[PDB]
């Protein structure tokens, strides 16, 4: 109610709209950095999968506990366009399913918003990590992954999965659950014993799948942040347009009132 | 060349005389002929042909054109260019050089806002060298205007967008 | 109107219709009349109607008019633009962006409109 | 609206409703640009109760029956205080937001939520 | 190794029984500090519906 | 306020203070909607210096002891120049924001940080 107060609100919202427009292109740039990091880690995982296939097929004399019958990935920061909420919504469906079966559930948490969610509903988290950079390093995941591997060796867990978002396209992030632990004419010159090699390779394989899930979730996060800052830029434009119409009304009314007072004062003098 | 350091103070003096003479007031209490006050003054600043000078001087001066260039100054209130006297003079003049308080406080001393400032005469009033080198300067300042926000986050920019920005910051 | 009466179709170009409105405001203030909303003359709609109603198509010929329009304070709801838009049949918008691409004429096919 | 005129129970219920609606009005611009998901765990719960209070204040009238078709409702002061006190205490946090719209007394919001 | 291909699957850090166990103990320690006690779990569905409705209005 | 009337050292300090405060005026509205963490490493540092400069402009006057309670401070031109150049160059980035509020010359700000 006052042209000048309205003019100050318009300038304030305009200053905010300029940075949310810039933050969209910054999110797209970081999305491309995450997509190149997703591709760079694939050769190692596919090759480890190709070895374990023979060292088990070719060697039917030994079965690892992981070859006979949740880790949750989340962001550490704001501006996520429903990314974490769509993932928790999808997770609760499977946790509810495990209670219809009457089974107990163990949980591992990656990221601050995931820790905040389970802490607000009393979730029984067994292992956690948070405050990771936008470009994470595999050596930080070893801890959280081992606690979950040990619970399998101790017979406390029948199946283990990684809960994270998958990059369908630059405009679509899909929440998913992937099973981790339960997975031709010549033979290798095994220098150490074959058990030691298979036991070590299965661990490297599971850690690599968790690292790939974490890096793909970060690509999904930058894509979700792009949409959120695009929406914030568009929402601010509607508020600016409405305030400009209110400002023009106050501009016209002030001129009409001043003229009425000048004509009224000059009729008396 | 003539400089009128404050046409807004001339309008205030003419408004005083008009109200004391009891003439009917309009918007902001100015008289009905305040537009004619500044227009009658500013239309004298002109360039006259050789025939005009030859006729005026009775043939004493031949083959030469005379001129009077004007640089009127007006003071706005909190950047409001829609006020009555500023609106009249902006419509009478051939162009406007807008100075801004935000640019002046940000260390940009000759506070000329190139984005809104205009000269309707344009390159016709420029030497060959300046006209040739001025076109590139305008493109840079426009680019920098469309890329200023990305200055506090230059790390994440394409080389070419990063390039446009660095040329803009130096030209400014 | 003389050319129209010869049986012709005529073009009337008005350099600026806002200056016609302002000249009416100035004359109304000089004559001492009581000002209206936003300080315009009380006769604003009648002065516009007296000019615009002569520009029509008749049984003898027609006068078509192209009028340049100035919008005060960028406010399309201001009495001058609002009174003028009631008489216009088409709106041609010239774009600085289209002229930069080398296209001429610089009409904006999305912002320009017609009642026809 | 004074403790010495209407008693402390009515006065505190009315003051509680005004505090929740005032805090919801302060968040309107933030919610319009960034949405509800960015608010704190405390503000999210308050906004959910503010939306229910705002809807429970509605009431179908016996003179408005011609406009919509719905039958009119008369609600006593006792039923009015009990409904808003329960929503402020959190006794209805599980019922859906549309169950409070156009229902007279608080018990009818419980029956409307069954659909 | 294969007669027509040589693959080296390297590790970014030096694995070892102390380093391998330390990271697990720090991850366990983090989860102890994070969780204090149980809470209402039936609220998940209502909270998810509240946020699913609120998240739609924003776009 | 001209280098030909006073000197370049004084003028550069004055324009330096003005530059920092002018840039902070646009960031104040940014921090209030999107938070401090979204600013650049240079912007976060500049905002902290601007808030400190804004406080070092304060000074308790002898005629204001009845309003402030604390004693009055007279500061000299050279002392004023040296204090503002120190905050601009980063010599006090480690001191807390509240240490510059109501403290005459720059020395007392270093002492207030210890209380």
């Amino acid at each position: 109610a006052g042209a000048k107060e309205i003019r100050s609100k318009i300038a304030s919202i305009k200053s905010t709209q300029k940075i949310t427009n810039a933050m969209e292109k910054v999110a797209v740039s970081k999305m491309r950095k995450a997509q190149m990091r997703m591709a760079a880690g694939r050769p190692y995982a596919e090759r480890i999968r190709q070895v374990i296939g023979h060292l088990a097929n070719a060697n039917p004399e030994y079965r690892h506990p992981f070859m006979v019958e949740y880790i949750v990935v989340s962001s550490d920061r704001g501006l996520c366009g429903g990314l974490n909420i769509n993932l928790f919504k999808s997770l609760v469906k499977d946790m509810s399913g495990y209670r219809e079966q009457g089974a107990e559930i163990d949980l591992c948490v990656i990221g601050s918003k995931g820790a905040s969610f389970f802490r607000s509903f009393g979730g029984n988290v067994v292992a956690a990590i948070s405050h990771l950079g936008e470009e994470p390093s595999i050596n930080d995941l070893i801890g959280s992954v081992k606690v979950m591997l040990d619970a399998y060796l101790e017979g406390r867990i029948d199946r283990l999965f990684v809960v994270s978002n998958k990059f369908v396209n630059t405009m679509t992030q899909k929440p998913t659950v992937e099973q981790l632990i339960p997975l031709h004419h010549w033979d290798y010159l095994y220098e150490p014993d074959a058990k030691s090699l298979l036991d070590g390779l299965l661990v490297r394989y599971v850690e690599s799948q968790v690292y790939q899930a974490v890096v793909e979730n970060n690509a999904c996060e930058q894509a979700a942040r792009m949409i959120a800052m695009k929406n914030a830029t568009d929402n601010a434009g509607e508020l600016i347009s409405d305030l400009q119409l209110i400002y023009n009304k106050a501009r016209q009314a002030a001129i009409t009132q001043e003229i009425s007072e000048i004509v009224g004062g000059a009729a008396a003098v | 060349l003539i400089v009128y350091d404050d046409l807004s103070k001339q309008a205030v003096a003419y408004r005083q005389i008009s109200l004391l003479l009891r003439r009917p007031p309009g918007r902001e209490a100015y008289p009905g002929d305040v537009f004619y006050l500044h227009s009658r003054l500013l239309e004298r600043a002109s360039r006259v042909s050789e025939e005009y000078v030859e006729k005026f001087t009775n043939g004493a001066v031949t083959g030469k054109t005379g001129s009077l260039t004007a640089l009127p100054i007006i003071e706005t209130q909190a950047g409001d260019v829609s006020a009555f006297v500023p609106t009249n003079v902006i419509s009478i003049t051939d162009g406007q050089i807008f100075l801004e308080s935000a640019m002046f406080n940000s260390g940009i001393r000759p506070a000329v806002n190139a984005g809104i400032s205009v000269s309707r005469v344009g390159g016709a009033a420029q030497t060959k060298i300046i006209k040739k080198l001025s076109g590139g300067i305008r493109t840079a300042l426009a680019q920098y205007r469309e890329l200023a926000a990305f200055a506090q986050f230059a790390s994440d920019l394409d080389e070419a967008t990063r390039k446009q920005l660095e040329h803009g910051q130096r030209v400014t | 109107e003389k050319f129209r009466d010869e049986g012709r179709d005529v073009l009337l170009f008005i350099d600026n219709i806002y200056r016609y409105t302002l000249a009416g405001t100035e004359v109304s203030a000089l004559l001492g009349r009581m000002p209206s909303a936003v300080g315009y003359q009380p006769t604003l709609a009648e002065e516009m109607g007296v000019l615009q109603e002569r520009i029509t198509s008749t049984k003898k010929g027609s006068i078509t008019s192209i009028q340049a329009v100035y919008v005060p304070a960028d406010d399309l709801t201001d009495p001058s633009p609002a009174t003028t838009f009631a008489h216009l049949d088409a709106t041609v918008v010239l774009s600085r962006d289209i002229a930069s691409l080398g296209i001429y004429p610089a009409v904006d096919p999305l912002d320009s409109t017609s009642r026809q | 609206l004074d403790p010495l005129v209407i008693g402390q129970d009515h006065y505190d219920t009315a003051r509680g409703v005004q505090y929740v609606l005032q805090r919801y009005k302060e968040l309107k611009d933030i919610i319009a640009i960034l949405g509800m998901d960015e608010l704190s765990e405390a503000d999210k719960l308050l906004v959910a109760r503010a939306r229910k209070i705002q809807r429970f204040l509605s009431q179908p009238f016996f003179v408005a029956e011609v406009f919509t078709g719905s039958p009119g409702k008369y609600v006593s002061l006792k039923d009015t205080i009990a409904g808003f006190k329960g929503i402020l205490n959190g006794d209805y946090d599980h019922l859906p937001e549309q169950a409070f719209y156009m229902v007279g007394g608080i018990e009818e919001a419980v029956e409307k939520a069954k659909k | 190794v294969q007669p027509n291909m040589v693959k080296v699957l390297a590790d970014t850090v030096v694995r070892a029984g102390d380093l391998d166990e330390a990271a697990a103990q720090e991850a366990l320690k983090a989860a102890e500090k994070a969780l204090q006690g149980k809470g209402a779990e039936f609220d998940y569905s209502a909270a998810a519906a509240r946020l699913a409705e609120a998240a739609a209005q924003l776009r």
